[PDB]
């Protein structure tokens, strides 16, 4: 996003990376390496749904991660298991527990949401403000060549 | 014989084991891999299926080669308690699959099954489920008693 620095970014993508690294550390009450294959391989037990580009979201509250449009297939962990809610409607749900001495645990709950309506905006987006760009430098006219027909010019460009 | 045995299965199976830990020696648990495991299960019986590290169609042909080795573990009682998910991968074919044995050993039990709420694929599950438990009723000729809870 225009005005963010690459270091901002960086650091951002690294925070969700781990975020993503604890979920697959195979610690968790309930959640099995199997359970993570079919949240994200969604369309190997249901087959009647379309392979495609689908977004990740990585919320961090219930409300946040139910604000997810068209949600398709969703993660959730949770510290305090008192605080499970089985929110939203996705096609495929499942739920981990997280340990209080899991030192790698970072939030109180966190929601891994996989939808893909979402792509399409973020597309338009980026046309859009290229276009914007490209119409305030293309809108260009050039001037007439500084030759004429006159200039004895040869085969490398030389006039002499 | 002993007077019961307790027979829990996948992860819903798992956690309902731990509140009744003090049962001991007659609990039996069964589940594809250890992600429900916990310190209390210690206290009783865990089999995990090998080979086996959601999906019931999947799932079954890896562990229905298994279940002999798993019913030598259970011992001969006068009366079963059997409990799984009817919306999980594992509970819902761990369970049926030992019922079914149950019935061949011609013998009396209730199961105690949770009807799972979440997704269209626990939905399915639970229908399946179900229905496997149907089919096994009409099998065995023999009632298959469930205690139903929904999520
Ligand atoms: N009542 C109850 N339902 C559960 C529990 N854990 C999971 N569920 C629900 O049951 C479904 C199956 O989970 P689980 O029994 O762990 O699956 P399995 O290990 O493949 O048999 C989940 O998708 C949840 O909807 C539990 O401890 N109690
Ligand atoms: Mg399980």
């Amino acid at each position: 996003t225009q005005g963010r620095s690459y270091e901002s970014i960086n650091d951002e993508i690294a925070e969700k990376i781990r975020k993503v690294v604890l979920l697959v550390n195979q610690n968790h009450g309930r959640l099995d390496v199997h359970d993570v294959a079919n949240w994200v391989r969604f369309t190997d037990k249901h087959n009647y749904l379309i392979p495609q580009v689908c977004e990740l979201h990585i919320e961090t509250t219930r409300k946040d991660a139910e604000n997810v449009p068209e949600a398709i297939s969703q993660l959730s962990l949770y510290l305090d298991p008192s605080k499970e809610v089985a929110f939203g409607t996705p096609i495929y749900r499942k739920v981990g527990i997280m340990k209080v001495d899991d030192l790698d645990v970072t939030d109180d709950q966190i929601h891994f949401v996989i939808n893909s309506v979402g792509v399409v905006e973020i597309m338009k987006t980026i046309t859009d403000s290229k276009l914007e760009m490209t119409r305030q430098q293309s809108k260009f006219t050039q001037r007439n060549p500084i030759i004429d027909a006159d200039d004895n010019v040869d085969e490398d460009g030389m006039v002499v | 014989p002993v007077k019961v045995c307790l027979i829990f299965a996948g992860g819903t199976g798992m956690n309902v084991a731990t509140k009744l830990v003090d049962l001991g020696e007659a609990v039996h648990c069964f589940d594809t891999c250890d992600k429900n495991v916990v310190d209390v299960h210690r206290s009783v019986n865990v089999t995990l299926t090998k080979g086996t590290r959601g999906n019931r169609k999947v799932i079954l042909p890896l562990v229905r080669p298994q279940i002999p080795a798993l019913m030598d573990t259970i011992p001969e009682a006068d009366f079963y308690i059997v409990c799984y998910s009817l919306g999980g991968g594992s509970g819902s074919v761990l369970g049926p699959l030992i019922t079914g044995q149950l019935a061949d050993r011609k013998a009396s039990f209730v199961s105690f099954v949770v009807g799972a709420m979440e997704s269209t694929d626990n939905l399915g599950n639970d229908i399946d489920t179900m229905k496997t438990l149907e089919a096994i009723a009409v099998n065995k000729h023999l009632p298959i008693v469930v205690n139903y809870v929904p999520n």
